[PDB]
RNA sequence: AAUUAUAUAACUUAUCUAUUUUAAGUUUGAAAUUUC
RNA sequence: UUUUGAGACCAAGUUACCCUAGGGAUUCCUAUUUAAGAGUUCAUAUCGACAAUUGGAUCAGGACAUCCCAAUGGUGUAGAAGCUAUUAAUGGUUCGUUUGCAACGAUUAAAGUCCUACGUGAUCUG
């Protein structure tokens, strides 16, 4: 049968039928991976689907007006986003409760169309009247202009609050555009525009979290919960409907959940009045992308890292590629390796988290924009990117955490992409061979890493 | 096929061979070249040329058997003859007609330049100041070729001559003549010859190599010497202005403390900075003549 | 409709224009630019410099206003400034992304070249000759070496590279409207080209003479006395010969230099290399005359 | 291999000797540590 | 230690002196293994070959983003030439040099810009 698992040494190689569960341990390619001697020993886990799971099975699933959603709604969404034709199993379950004003927490993988879940209800719904936090700029970009897009057609206007930027600068871009109904900001901007008073949530209806978890990070807490004290929130959806007594509808949306979560929702709203909703596939191996481990050292990355590229100027020589996203752990392995891939004259792209706010806004635009086919950025990166187009998610560093996998994983299998997405990682020397194991592991058995759960 | 015939060896590139990959890291990365020592040759007339010099070369990769037939396989001693794919030879050089050659980084003091400009060869220092011009620093070591120059010294910034589009804006330029690179500024003194007076051509980011507070006035009253009045009577020293940041500080401090001036070419606008190609060549060759007068 | 912007007029293109093509294929396709014999010019400062020296604009195509401003508005007054889109710019020219800027040229009269005062302050009594050129990047190196040192005139003789054409220009940045140049001289024209009797000395010491050994290289053609570049050649009119990039001098060029008194000048060179990169060829010949006559 | 490498051995200075106006450096390495 | 200032450290070989863990195999038929071709279609219903136990040369195909050829409007087109526009991939689009990113030479009606796993060649032996 097909291959599951295949690597350089075919001993190994595991077929379509084969499952040996929690109790046996499974030989697998990265179980005794030590001694650099046995050098270019690698693995690559193969597309299992043809078809994008996301897009797979929307004959399936209830049409957008069993969700509640108004004809006249479709015909701006048809307008607007004719490409959603199908609503997918997050956007099936999460869009109904929302317009009926309940509180939701949506737990989904990266482009499951969790944006557009909270998205259609919050405008059938609706001094800001939609309040979006995003804890990178870069998702206040991408979601400010998708939001933008979707209020164009609406007449309605959206702005976006980039963390960082100075006071006096951020009062700048408020004053010269006009006042808008909904707005997205970053923690650290938004913290600072209502300590200066620039805003007002007595007055505000709706409330949107996205990466919860990332929005959790202690570098954003205390600025979240000096929010929710400016911040009234509806206790009930009766409340929220009520003209007299007008309150602020709460709807979450993350990829993971750390625990203790509950008790800050239990403080705010009853515990049962929390509607969770969790995706089939989240915490789960993505089979239908391809995931490729190679042993290479730091000297040897990059001799297979050009031999990668040199692969991808051969497929692009043969027939039209995606843009290939180059993920670094450092700013400085990225100036360092930046160098070499300028000292072999090839285009490419630097991001880190420190490089200056208004250069890295106009990079990440250009890469959206094809500028250059090949982007070295960092995990600042790894949150908020359109990776539509992206063929190929070449860790350089190996990702420190599952997490973060998942966020550069997120990137390729997302809905509409163009090319089939493959994941390359580099393991310099057996530092994180756990990490390796774990994941063998966890595709052996077909079940979800361990330690994920929300 | 590697083929073994009447004593001539030459192989032939194999599937998956590391040897290639390492190419591009050494060819393409100087900071990789200092680490392991080598650097890249193009073309058939230069590698010819560095033969006949007698660098010391490490390996040479060829699409045609026909060129080491045509090379003296006896002074390919040192050198790994390996037949290349056309495609890898793109891959592995960005610019060769079926050839690439490997070679050792040669030590210019140790390098063999003959006698034809040794006869004319001086205690003279040609130095290139923060020249970050590639092409400008390959074709420049021709005057101080030419006109025999004892050894060359490059500021901080200024481009790796070993490097092989250096090597082709010179043509060879690098077997003619002695260089030293990455010259701290400090020991420049030391670099030059005893009783050596230091000519400076004068033309400024030089000024950026200031304390803030006495940027504006350290500027130096130095004398503008004329370069057609003599001045090899005694060991002499030139400086270039760099097309990128011209005369540094340093320089100029240096000409007025070793008993020099400026070495004055009035620099004509349009070109901020006299070209380092023009400014290297006209002050090295008459001294020439000052001398053979 | 013409847009009015900060003084300057500029219409807006239409894509697709079979114009477009054909200027597409000329400045892309080298042998086409022979036969339709048609030239451009690429950046704000090499028109500018082209249209103060004399040089005729037919047309000028800009992405951008700020260029505009730049060019030579002096010169702009009788010429087409149409803003076109980027896209067709960066068709037309060898390099993908110009300096926002491109024009066409007829021929430029080198009488009515107007160059700058400031070469020709350190300007010398010198004339320079060239001889099957090759390369375009050392002609506009050597002219921009050339507007470096202030070279009086330039004989460009047949068989060298289209000193107009696209890549050649961009090289000098505006170089090759600092010196004079003279265009594909006839050898039997070059002494008429040169003031008679002016003293020719011909660089030697070349790719054709590396086949030819010196011994069979005097006897079918008039013998010059071989000199050290060192030795003094401008103590009168001095007029100069640089071979080609890796072919060298001429038999008619020999010739010119005893007819007039000139000698050979002789480079040494580190034995095991012939001749370096010949941009600096002339150069390094060139400023040698330049010190001597200051003396 | 990388990293060191006052085992020794050399040179320099001491040292100890002549006259007379082992230790500290460096270098080798007996080796040491870790990797392959 | 509170505050104030504009879980291989990094790091190559080799082992037939080895140790452990295993994986394999140990002329016409016959028994395993492999499966081009047979079987209208379809390898294994029934059979069943061969076996295993380099730069180049040759020939090009296609895209249109139209260089030559071709069909046309307009003109600061009298005609013819041009110039300016539309339409059109119809067939063509040379031979070399390239002191290896570029270019020259000689021709052509023109020597468009490219794509087609170097676009495309199927020793003999171990």
């Amino acid at each position: 049968g097909p291959l599951l698992v295949s690597a350089r040494r075919p001993e190994l190689n595991q077929p379509a039928r084969l499952t040996l569960g929690r109790w046996e341990r499974a030989p697998l390619a990265s179980r005794g991976w030590k001694h650099r001697r046995s050098r270019q020993d690698h693995f690559s886990i193969e597309r299992v689907q043809q078809e994008a799971p996301a897009l797979r099975n929307l004959s399936s699933r209830g049409s957008f007006v069993d969700l509640g959603l108004e004809p006249r709604v479709l015909l701006a969404l048809q307008e607007a986003v004719p490409e959603v034709v199908q609503p997918t199993s997050v956007q099936s379950k999460t869009i109904p409760p929302l317009l009926r004003g309940r509180h939701l927490l949506c737990a989904a993988e990266t482009g499951s169309g969790k944006t557009l879940s909270y998205l259609l209800p919050l405008f059938q719904r609706l001094a800001p009247r939609g309040l979006v936090l995003v804890p990178s700029r870069e998702l206040a970009e991408q979601v400010q202009a998708v939001a933008q897009s979707l209020g164009g057609y609406l007449g309605l206007q959206v702005i976006e609050l980039g963390g960082g930027l100075g006071m006096s600068r951020l009062k700048l871009q408020l004053y010269r555009r006009p006042a808008a109904d909904v707005l997205v900001a970053t923690p650290g901007a938004l913290w600072k525009a209502l300590k200066s008073q620039l805003i007002s949530l007595q007055h505000l209806n709706f409330i949107v979290l996205d990466e919860v978890d990332t929005l959790l990070d202690e570098s954003f807490l205390e600025l979240v919960d000096y929010i929710l004290e400016k911040s009234p929130i509806a206790e009930s959806p009766a409340e929220l409907e009520d003209p007299f007594n007008p309150k602020a509808q709460l709807v979450l949306v993350g990829a993971t959940f750390p625990e203790g979560l509950n008790q800050l929702l239990s403080k705010v709203t009853s515990p049962d009045s929390l509607t969770t909703i969790t995706s089939s596939k989240l915490h789960c191996l993505m089979p239908h992308v391809r995931q490729t481990f190679m042993r290479l050292k730091g000297a040897d990355k990059v001799t297979e890292l050009v031999q990668i590229l040199k692969q991808q100027d051969k497929a692009s020589k043969t027939e039209p590629s995606g843009t290939v996203l180059v993920f670094c752990n450092s700013a400085s392995t990225v100036n360092w390796l930046g160098y070499i891939l300028d000292d072999h004259k090839i285009q490419h792209l630097r991001l880190q988290g420190q490089m200056p706010a208004s250069m890295r806004a106009g990079i990440f635009q250009s890469f959206q924009k094809g500028s250059q086919n090949i982007l070295v950025c960092t995990d600042i990166a790894s949150r908020g990117l359109d990776s539509v187009h992206v063929e190929v998610v070449i860790n350089y560093d190996f990702p420190p955490t599952l997490q973060d996998y998942i966020h550069r994983a997120g990137r390729v299998g997302r809905v509409g992409s163009e090319v089939p997405g493959s994941v390359i990682s580099f393991v310099t020397h057996p530092w994180d061979v756990s990490l390796v194991q774990k994941i063998e592991l966890a595709a052996r058995r077909r079940r979800s890493l361990p330690g994920l759960a929300s | 096929h590697t083929w073994e015939e009447a004593g001539l060896r030459y192989d032939k590139a194999f599937p998956g061979d590391r040897r290639l990959s390492s190419v591009m890291t050494i060819v393409k990365s100087r900071p990789f070249r200092e680490k392991q020592g080598k650097i890249l040759l193009e073309g058939r007339r230069l590698i010819a040329d560095a033969l006949k010099a007698g660098a010391v070369p490490k390996a040479f990769f060829f699409s045609r058997l026909e060129y080491v037939k045509e090379l003296p396989v006896d002074k390919l001693k040192d050198v790994s003859l390996i037949k290349v794919k056309f495609e890898d030879i793109k891959d592995w050089s960005d610019l060769p007609q079926g050839i690439m050659g490997i070679f050792a980084k040669p030590d210019p003091v140790k390098m063999t330049y003959p006698e034809t400009p040794l006869h004319h060869t001086l205690p003279l220092v040609l130095i290139c100041d923060n020249l970050r011009d590639p092409g400008n620093l390959g074709t420049i070591l021709r005057s101080a070729a030419g006109a025999g120059c004892s050894k060359v010294l490059l500021t901080k910034g200024c481009v790796d001559a070993w490097e092989p589009k250096v090597l082709r804006a010179g043509m060879g330029a690098h077997f003619q003549v002695p260089i030293v690179n990455n010259v701290e500024w400090e020991t420049v003194p030391n670099h030059l010859p005893p009783d050596t007076r230091v000519y400076v051509a004068d033309n400024h980011k030089y000024e950026e190599d200031l304390d803030t507070k006495t940027r504006k006035d350290w500027l130096p009253k130095l004398e503008v010497q004329s370069y057609d009045l003599d001045w090899t009577g005694a060991p002499a020293a030139v400086v270039i202005g760099g097309e990128t940041h011209g005369v540094s500080l340093e320089s100029l401090q240096l000409a007025e403390s070793t008993g020099g001036k400026r070495l004055l070419i009035p620099v004509v606008p349009g070109v901020d900075s006299l070209n380092s190609a023009m400014a290297a060549s006209i002050l090295l060759f008459e001294g020439k003549r000052q001398l053979r007068i």
